[PDB]
């Protein structure tokens, strides 16, 4: 529920009607398929909050 | 406020309860179906006044 946006170097996800940038995570987003199908895709990290909790 | 037309169409899909990836994974088919349907309006309006 949002749009991907960049300030010039970082990538964020925002609600559409008001600028409120969030870090991109596996909860702000969902998967469908491989990179090759989509016209105009971009490359970035998607953060996973479980990985530090399993590392600790 | 400007927005890319394919991203605008992904939110018009999302507004009818069809998930956004259903547009981006089918974008050439959806574009060809629209372009084809506008061609049928042009032909129908040229064909009859009724
Ligand atoms: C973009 O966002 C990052 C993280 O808040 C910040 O460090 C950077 O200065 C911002 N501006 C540009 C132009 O990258
Ligand atoms: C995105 O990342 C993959 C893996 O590193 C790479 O093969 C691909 O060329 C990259 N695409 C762009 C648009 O940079």
């Amino acid at each position: 529920e949002g749009v991907f946006v960049s300030n010039g170097t970082h990538w964020f996800v925002t609600q559409r009607n008001f600028y409120e940038p969030q870090i991109i995570t596996t909860h702000n987003t969902f998967v469908s398929g491989n990179c090759d199908v989509v016209i105009g895709i971009v490359n970035n990290t998607v953060y996973d909050p479980l990985q530090p909790e399993l590392d600790s | 406020l400007q927005i890319p037309f394919a991203m605008q169409m992904a939110y018009r899909f999302n507004g009818i309860g069809v998930t956004q990836n259903v547009l981006y994974e089918n974008q050439k088919l959806i574009a060809n179906q629209f372009n084809s349907a506008i061609g049928k309006i042009q032909d129908s309006l040229s064909s009859t006044a009724s």
